[PDB]
């Protein structure tokens, strides 16, 4: 409806090259009445 | 030719009408994006 929601989880690993076999359930971090349209994302990285 | 601006004279001796008045509008609009600024939802002492 315009309200943008981010849910997320942080967890320890020791894995070389694939996503970990197991289960997780993302907690709601942040929720905002932003009203914008979103149609394309890109990530932001350090150099 | 005129420069488009001039000073308000404002001195304490001035009468009602002339004296400087300090002004704002609470200027706003409604319902084209989700709400965000709204009055105080009054809350009342809890009971059990
Ligand atoms: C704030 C804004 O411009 N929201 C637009 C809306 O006006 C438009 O009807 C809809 C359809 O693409 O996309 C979004």
């Amino acid at each position: 409806d315009g309200y943008f929601k981010i849910y997320s989880k942080h967890t320890p690993i020791n894995l070389v090259r694939d996503l970990p076999q197991g289960f997780s359930a993302l907690e709601p971090l942040v929720d905002l009445p932003i009203g914008i349209n979103i149609t394309r994302f890109q990530t932001l990285l350090a150099l | 030719c005129y420069f488009p601006l001039q000073s308000y004279g404002f001195q304490p001796t001035y009468g009602v009408g002339y004296q400087p008045y300090r002004v704002v509008v609470l200027s706003f609009e409604l319902l084209h994006a989700p709400a965000t600024v709204c009055g105080p939802k009054k809350s009342t002492n809890l009971v059990k």
